[PDB]
């Protein structure tokens, strides 16, 4: 029976992060037994062309949040050197409310993330390996830092890494507490030193990235599954999933639900059966489900009404004007101030806005403030549709994507939450006079 | 809301460009690692970690250190205000021993971390801009810590101390108060982002280096 | 108050080449200098000069 239909439960031996709970040693050793740095030799004797075609056939997506087609975007680096060195950037920032897959990747196995910078250098043809990680994350960076060590003294990565005769190198840097800085450009903005602004593209960052070099940004979770793809190999892991969305995923289910949890489940499987499944259902019962906001505060919310048959992929999502991201399920009840979750996301876009371009640090604020009215309920029926104009205008506007991430939220509260705000303001009309 | 930090220094006999301030030798060969990971041409990529190192050697960051970083680096001043006054990690002012932040973005607050705000308020008897008396305790609110799973959560002094009842954070500012260092993490009997009960997923054993390697390889 | 004596003080006229108003000039008698068109000359813009590898051109702050 081909062409799987129903998707959502795969077992333990098709998981990629089985030390995600930190019940094993992350020391090498645990690695070792797990089978992490196995055959890698053999692999990067294979050349560049080779790993790049497993991850093209593999079918995998970034998992940053824009699902761009992997293959691509690490063939987009598999130019001629003109002098200037090669870099690999692993994303580690993990900025978006509700997410937390990053962190225990990093913390519970290691080592994982290093072969997956060591086959992505190899095959991006890259000098060395920068992983900024969340400076909130010191003891995180502390355990990565340990495994990076380890692996040094093992002759895993350095000189001579494995005995593929490639050198490669991997440095830490640590952020301090910016949002913005996950984004790849104002990441590189902040490995140079500077403010963590985003610059424009075009120049791509494969063309002018870090120090003026080609490099490519990639998160920790693409990065750390490459290896695994590549001994495995690319039908494997393009077996899961549907079309176009294949392979599995680490998601973050939190909220209003018995039981908050972090689990690694194949895409497409529907989100009421991993809600009740990993998640120990909604608080109160499927009944008492009021929205639920699939893929972090970037993601707009659906209701309870899309929630009983969509699926967790790219396209399903898409369809259902929601989007994927990051795969962080944040869980709301009817027992919840819907309006004031939306404006204390609309605070937070605020608060994390780098005030670059006009759209992002005007408008942002400006939507702030309505928002803040909002739920007070002081506001008018047509500062509705004030509002929506002003959250097209900044989206599609501005240098980067937060302001995508802080009109959409409220397009999506608007879209499905309406009478809410419009009762609110008569509410609060008939009480003031 | 409002920042309540302003982003203009104004000299003042606690906080002025001869306020006394230098790097330790182990700290100067520290930042020479730190310099050394980058290429020859580009020493202000190392203007994040030296600050950072130069907070943690001092607790926070006088306009001295500030220009020490700058004269140590090479880089012009304005660039190193640049990056002090844009991350919010730096610590522009004096802060107590222990920093207390709370998490109060959707995902922590829709699980109660106002308990935890008002459990911290009630037993330092203090706001969350304000410091304690004793200058070892000081109470901001953070946007999201990345540790959303177990809420609500607070990070103090780079430790995380997750799962919190009012009870749970008040046993810790007791304990942290009486010279003791708590336990970071949960404080559920769950110790990482695992189901509360069952664990519904990677329960048989993890298998070996060859398990499922293709072929030809 | 500002007084004045000739009463051509505040005339100025518009003319669309610079062979019209020579020929305006002439043709009324009055003797003139011509000032030769400044155009700004084109220049080379580069984006990705502001983050180069080894050039002068790279910025410390955006
Ligand atoms: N992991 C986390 O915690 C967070 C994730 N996000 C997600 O990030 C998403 C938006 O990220 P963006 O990078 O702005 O979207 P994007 O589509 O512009 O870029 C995605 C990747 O594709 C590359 N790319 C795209 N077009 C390319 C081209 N023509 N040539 C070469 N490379 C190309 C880019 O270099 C980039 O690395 C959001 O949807 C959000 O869900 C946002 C915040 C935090
Ligand atoms: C405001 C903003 C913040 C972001 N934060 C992160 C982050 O913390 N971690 C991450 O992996 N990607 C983040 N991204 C998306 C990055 O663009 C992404 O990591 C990069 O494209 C890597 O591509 P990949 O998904 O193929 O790995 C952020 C994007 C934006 C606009
Ligand atoms: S959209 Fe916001 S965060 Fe992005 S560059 Fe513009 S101002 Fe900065
Ligand atoms: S919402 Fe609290 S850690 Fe993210």
């Amino acid at each position: 029976a081909p062409k799987k239909t129903s998707f959502g439960s795969l077992k333990d031996e098709d998981r990629i992060f089985t030390n995600l709970y930190g019940r094993h040693d992350w020391r090498l050793k645990g690695a070792q037994s797990r089978g992490d740095w196995y055959k890698t030799k053999e692999i990067l004797l294979k050349g560049p062309d080779w790993i790049l075609g497993e991850v093209k056939t593999s079918g995998l997506r970034g998992r940053g949040g824009a699902g761009f087609p992997t293959g691509l975007k690490w063939s987009f680096m598999n130019k001629p050197s003109d002098g200037r060195p090669k870099y690999l950037v692993v994303n580690a920032d993990e900025g978006e409310p509700g997410t937390c897959k990053d962190r225990e990747i990093i913390r519970h196995d290691p080592h994982k993330l290093v072969e997956g910078c060591l086959v992505g250098g190899r095959a991006m043809g890259a000098r060395a390996a920068y992983i900024y990680i969340r400076g909130e994350f010191y003891n995180e960076a502390s355990n990565l830092q340990v495994a990076i060590r380890e692996a040094y003294e093992a002759g895993l990565i350095g000189k001579n890494a494995c005995g593929s005769g490639y050198d490669f190198d991997v440095f830490v840097v640590r952020g301090a507490g910016a949002y913005i800085c996950g984004e790849e450009t104002a990441l590189i903005e902040s490995i140079e030193g500077k403010q963590g602004k985003p610059r424009l593209k075009p120049p791509f960052p494969a063309d002018v990235g870090v120090f003026g070099c080609p490099t490519t940004v990639a998160n920790v979770e693409t990065v750390a599954v490459s290896p695994t793809i590549c001994r495995r190999g690319g039908a494997w892991f393009a077996s899961f999933g549907r079309e176009r969305n294949s392979g599995t995923k680490l998601f973050n289910i939190s909220g209003h639900v018995n039981h908050p949890c972090t689990v690694e489940e194949e895409m497409s499987v529907p989100l009421k059966e991993l809600i009740e499944k990993h998640a120990g259902g909604v608080i109160g019962g499927w009944d008492n489900l009021l929205a639920v906001i699939p893929g972090g505060s970037s993601t707009p919310l659906i209701p309870k009404s899309v929630c009983e048959t969509v699926l967790m992929d790219f396209d399903a999502l898409v369809q259902a004007q929601t989007g994927l991201g990051t795969a962080a399920v944040i869980v709301m009840d009817r027992s919840t101030d819907i309006v004031k979750a939306i404006a204390r996301l609309i605070e937070f876009y605020k608060h994390e806005s780098c005030g670059q371009c006009t759209p992002c640090r005007e408008g942002v604020d400006w939507m702030n403030k309505v928002m803040a009215r909002f739920v007070k309920g002081d506001a008018r029926p047509a500062e509705i549709d004030s509002l929506w104009e002003i959250s097209k205008q900044i989206e599609g506007h501005t240098i980067c994507a937060l302001g995508d991430g802080a009109a959409w939220p409220v397009q999506g509260l608007i879209r499905h939450f309406r009478p809410e705000l419009e009762e609110r303001m008569q509410q609060f009309a008939l009480q003031h006079q | 809301g409002a920042g309540g930090a302003l982003f203009v220094h104004r000299d003042t006999p606690e906080n002025n460009p001869d306020t006394p301030f230098d790097f330790t030798p182990e700290n100067y060969k520290r930042i020479e690692a730190i310099v050394k990971n980058y290429p020859e041409g580009h020493k202000a990529a190392a203007v994040l970690p030296v600050l950072d190192l130069a907070q943690r050697q001092n607790g926070w960051l006088p306009i001295s250190a500030m220009n020490k970083v700058a004269e140590i680096l090479q880089v012009p001043p304005m660039r190193v205000y640049e990056v002090a006054t844009f991350y919010t990690m730096y610590n522009r002012k004096p802060v107590g021993k222990y920093h207390i932040q709370v998490c109060t973005t959707t995902p922590c607050m829709l699980r109660n971390s106002d308990s935890i705000l008002e459990a911290i308020q009630k037993k330092l008897g203090i706001k969350v801009g304000e410091t304690t008396p004793d200058k070892l305790f000081t109470l901001i609110e953070v946007e999201c810590l990345g540790a959303c799973v177990n809420a609500p959560m607070v990070q103090i002094n780079d430790n995380y101390y997750e799962d919190l009842t009012p009870k749970d954070i008040e046993e810790i500012i007791d304990e942290l108060k009486a010279g003791k260092i708590p336990k970071p993490g949960p404080r559920s009997g769950r110790f990482s982002c695992e189901p509360a009960g069952g664990l519904t997923s990677l329960t048989e054993p993890p298998k070996g280096p060859g398990f499922g390697v293709q072929a030809g390889l | 108050w500002s007084s004045t004596a000739d009463p051509l003080s505040n005339l100025v006229l518009t003319f669309s080449t610079k062979e019209d108003a020579v020929a305006f000039a002439e043709k009324n008698g009055w003797s003139f200098d011509v000032e030769e068109r400044k155009v700004p000359k084109p220049k080379s813009k580069s984006y990705g000069a502001n983050f180069s590898w080894n050039k002068r051109t790279r910025v410390s702050t955006k």
